[PDB]
């Protein structure tokens, strides 16, 4: 066990690679592409 | 302690038998100011690539060598990316870090004067009315073995005064020493370092064209073997620029 | 974990203090970092040697033995001596003391008895000895089909570590059979195997891992192929046959070059 | 389901591994458990009962009570009467409480009692000394030799016994129950001090010897005693 | 300063060309704490008597000659009262100073490697499985001159390996700095101090059986005596016990 | 089972010597070499 | 090992001026020595090539 | 020649007329000249490195 | 009193009263003794200490 009407998160090998896929989704804008302009 | 390190970007130099730095005039290196600036165009500062030590060859000091002399900035011109900034630029600016390097054992004798001369106008080698020639003023890194007075010196081409006594601009030499200089002496120090500031009326003019300083090596007294069979000594001379500027980049002024 | 450090800005500097001088004969490593001797920039430097540490480095469970079932029967001294690949990683040091977890890879099918046969008494000597039968010697069944066996056995010293290099005898001057080493420093036990069938293969292969490990006195790492098991010889005797008889190779993995100054 | 994992050892059989297992007859009533005299709860509380020594075990004495007394007279001269090298391998430590308990493990360590009792008259007088040889000595052969060791001197008299401790003077922790000369424990021997003086010339005296575990006394790594070997099936 | 002075009690050393002192994994030698104890009886400390320095035969450096080896506690077993009491004690411990010494001229050239190893098991001389022999290994504090490597040293009662490139264990010297160490230049120093604790995995073992340490000079760089008729320098040899303890006293094991 | 934005160190087998790998690390310094001086 | 992409350039030493001896045949040793500085770091534990077994030991 | 003598750790310098390029230590850890060292040796346990080198000349 | 090129070490031992005169330097060296290495200081002094069975010695 690593970490943590619920929710478990849990790392049975102790490592960050060993975890599955990650869900944990923010990061995102189209606009470097389809709008990459100064002004 | 005799000891020294000094650290100039990406290069070291270690003394371990040693004098004080000379630093010429009181004065350290700085960049030209806004306060005494002429060109309106932002100068580049190439700092670690640039300021750094260039060693150059070594000299053999033997029985009966007169004498060397450089030339800055033109001993540097072909030396690293700071020789680069020489052609592209019209102007630059300057200071240096001169280490002389000699050393033999407690069985040779010997001086030298290591001395930095500002503006050291050349004499012609004797004669008639004639400029020294830009080739001769210009040996770049390689510098001018002094060989010395003689009737029989070559008076051809423009070629420079030979004679280390009178400084070869016609001043006797024994009062080059209201220049920046250390001694050399055998039996003393092995080295001798001199930090010169960038010294002119102007602020900044062509590395090309106008040599800023001379580092002038005289043996002042002969080197004495002693007993043992090494009759000659190397001298190096290890140059770092110090906070260079170059303004007025254009093409290379190569060819 | 920890990270190494951050390399930290430095500047030109004229310094009548030479750190890049030294002397090589006061038994010290250099202190210098590229702080003192060229100019720098502040590196922020996230790496770790985490991987490097004792732990790490000697725990990942070696093959220590092979063993063949003969008539169904095989035999092991339990030791790393007899594998060169893992006895110059414990020779990094004098003293180790550390549990290990001994995992039993075998290629036979059906099922087999391992025996840990502490120090001190008899073994079974064959399948169907009746010392198979034993109220307090330790032993495993398992069928090797559907997992592999694994024990630890723990830190069994007689001292407070094993030792790697043992510069003793086990008996005094003048006696003629003296040991020479770590053999009589300790012995870790044996372990015994036999099938219970015939079925598969006959090759029993022993990897162990050193767990809990603490090390102490490193030392140089062997710089030369080893021959017999025990013993730091490094001679080697390649033939018995003939006028070569009495010539020995070293065996090491220094590799020359051409020039000096030209590589 | 929840996800797991079976490491190698997980379908194992170890025999001495720690588990519960199913219970068959469920809800069965064991009989009361009453007060019975007597309660052991360690086994080196056997080894810390006196038992004798088979000094004289011998050629012709082994299988007879004989084997465990040795005769002491009186003589010129001190000798050397008897030796117990110190391995609880050895038949005099190993068929004891003491040895037999510590061949069921591969190496202990702590201190050992051995008790001397003589059996003669009332009459009879002797001064002994008993050395203790420590590891890595030679065994003295000298009485001026063995004195150099852990030693007691014990007077005669009144008194039946003396009591000569084996303290623990070891290089490392342990010591291995069967003997070898990396672990040797030495020595211990019985000298004359004076002399055993019976009230008549020609007179004769029995020694006998007990030994048992100090309270420091520890064992590991239980293994088979060499104590006990099965030839035949029992039918 | 480069000067130094150790006082064992009887005895001082006094070295006026000197280094640091090297202190073995930064561990002064201690007697055997309560804590770390094994064997009942209460230990003796002969302290001044047995703690002091021991000389021994000096060996003569030459120009070939491969390196010497020294045992502890073998070395000083016929040394004083702390030779006496290895003989009549079951165990022993002590940590040891090794002083080592050689001085020869600012005309000379040459350096040694001077250390300390912790169980430095040897190697059988070469061929088939064979212990190296008790008496090959208990030298005294003769030690053991190295010979060298060679196809013609004899193979005889169980010798040891004569090879100082793989430091008579199969281990390339040059590594050998893993251990405590110093170097002896004669351009430098002419002395070499090491203090050892007491290293074992047991608080206390046989002082003739068990050698804890070894004491290794190899002429790193041979000698050179540049103009001068010296062709050989000594190498003395001294050792301090310090923290010695011994326990279990017996009838002398010696003969 | 043994003993204890979390994290659970759980020894199944009730035994020191039955544990994993030591990661929890303090004890370093390379100065017992590399610096092995007196003053 | 030892690649071209990763390549980690060369230590080349040279005379600054002389070595000088006090006699014109004299000569001089130079040794050298290599350590880590503490921000060295290695990962992905492997077999080292140094260690090589052709023959079982007994 | 000089690979199994303890001489295969020193070089010779002598006075010479002209600038000479003494020694040269191409920098792999790999190579016989630092994977035989202390350094180069727990460094070829692992497949790749980074940081920094101390190399130090002594006379 | 020699040239300051020259070197060496030498013990003085201090026999202690009762003692033979040791006639070997490991002999010598059991009792009260020094090691004065010579150079760049002239002197060296190894201290007699007052070791006497009575309270005075006879002149």
């Amino acid at each position: 066990g690593a970490q943590v009407i619920k929710y478990f998160n849990i790392n049975y090998y102790k490592d960050s690679a060993s975890s599955g896929l990650s869900r944990q989704d923010f990061s995102q804008d189209p606009s470097k592409f389809t709008q990459p302009l100064v002004d | 302690d005799r000891l020294k390190q000094i650290t100039i970007g990406n290069s070291t130099i270690t003394t371990q038998d040693s004098l004080h730095t000379v630093l010429a005039y009181g004065e350290w290196p700085t960049y030209l100011s806004d306060i005494d600036a002429t060109s309106v165009d932002k100068p580049t500062h190439p700092e670690t690539s640039a300021d750094r030590f260039y060693t150059l060859d070594s000299v053999e000091w033997q029985v009966g060598s007169h004498g060397w002399w450089w030339k800055l900035p033109d001993a540097l011109k072909d030396m690293g990316v700071f020789g680069q900034n020489m052609y592209y630029h019209s102007m630059g600016r300057s200071g240096f870090i001169i280490h002389t390097q000699c050393n033999a054992t407690k069985f040779h004798s010997g001086a030298l004067i290591v001395a930095v001369i500002p503006e050291h106008q050349l004499a012609y080698v004797g004669g008639v009315k004639v400029n020294v020639g830009y080739d001769h003023t210009h040996p770049g890194q390689s510098g001018h073995q002094i060989r010395g007075p003689s009737q029989s010196n070559d008076r051809s081409g423009g070629k420079p005064d030979e004679d280390p006594l009178f400084n070869c601009n016609g001043t006797l030499l024994g009062n080059i020493t209201i220049f920046p200089h250390q001694i050399i002496n055998l039996r003393t120090n092995n080295s001798s370092t001199i930090v010169v500031p960038y010294i002119n009326c102007v602020p900044m003019d062509n590395m090309l064209k106008h040599n800023n300083l001379s580092l002038v090596i005289i043996p002042l007294v002969p080197l004495r073997p002693g007993s043992s069979g090494i009759n000659s000594v190397p001298i190096t001379v290890t140059i770092a620029p110090y906070k260079s500027e170059f303004s007025g980049a254009m093409e290379a002024q190569r060819q | 974990v920890l990270v190494v450090p951050d390399t930290k800005p430095s500047g030109p500097q004229h310094t009548t203090k030479p750190s890049i001088l030294g002397a090589m004969e006061i038994g010290a490593s250099s202190n210098a970092t590229p702080e003192s001797t060229i100019e720098t920039r502040y590196v922020y430097n996230t790496n770790t040697n985490a991987e490097a540490d004792v732990e790490m480095f000697l725990g990942r469970s070696a093959l220590w033995g092979k063993v063949t079932l003969t008539r169904q029967y095989a035999k092991w001294e339990i030791n790393f001596q007899e594998q060169a690949h893992i006895r110059k990683k414990f020779e990094f040091f004098t003293y180790l003391r550390f549990d290990m977890e001994v995992t039993i890879v075998t290629n036979n099918k059906g099922l087999m008895q391992i025996m840990f046969v502490p120090p001190g008494i008899d073994h079974p000597e064959t399948h169907d000895d009746r010392k198979w039968d034993s109220a307090s010697n330790p032993s495993v069944f398992f069928q090797p089909k559907s997992g592999f066996p694994r024990f630890t056995i723990p830190f069994t010293g007689l001292a407070s570590a094993y030792y790697m290099f043992y510069d003793g005898y086990d008996k005094p001057k003048g006696s003629d059979n003296n040991e020479y080493g770590i053999a009589p420093t300790n012995d870790m036990g044996l372990l015994c195997f036999r099938t219970l069938d015939n079925s598969g293969g006959n090759d029993v292969k022993i990897y162990v891992k050193p767990k809990h490990i603490t090390a102490w006195v490193p030392r140089p790492p062997r710089a030369t192929q080893y021959t017999h098991k025990y013993s730091t010889n490094y001679h080697y005797k390649p033939n018995s046959s003939g006028p070569d008889e009495h010539v020995l190779k070293d065996r090491h993995f220094i590799k020359t070059r051409p020039l000096i100054s030209s590589a | 389901g929840l996800p797991t994992r079976l490491p190698s050892g997980s379908q194992q059989f170890m025999t001495t591994e720690d588990e519960q297992s199913p219970n068959i007859l469920p809800g069965f009533h064991p009989s009361k458990k009453i007060h019975i005299p007597g309660m052991i709860t360690n086994v080196m509380h056997m080894a810390r009962v006196d038992s004798f020594i088979p000094i004289n075990n011998i050629q012709g004495e082994v299988g007879k009570v004989s084997m465990y007394y040795i005769t002491v007279t009186k003589k010129t001269v001190t000798e050397r009467i008897l030796v117990l090298p110190l391995e609880m391998s050895n038949t005099l430590f190993a068929t004891t409480l003491l040895g037999e308990v510590l061949n069921y493990y591969a190496n202990w360590s702590g201190s050992i009692t051995i008790t001397f009792m003589c059996v003669c008259d009332a009459f009879s007088t002797g001064k002994f000394l008993v050395a203790y040889t420590p590891p890595g000595g030679k065994l003295p052969e000298d009485r001026k030799q063995a004195m150099l060791g852990v030693h007691i001197i014990w007077d005669l008299g009144l008194q039946s016994s003396c009591t000569i401790v084996v303290p623990w003077i070891s290089s490392g922790f342990y010591r291995r129950t069967k003997a070898d000369s990396f672990t040797h424990g030495g020595y211990v021997s019985l000298w004359y001090q004076t002399a055993f003086v019976p009230p008549v010339s020609g007179g004769t005296g029995s020694i006998l010897a007990t030994c048992s575990a100090c309270p420091d006394m520890s064992v590991r790594m239980l293994r088979d005693s060499p104590m006990m070997e099965q030839k035949n099936e029992l039918q």
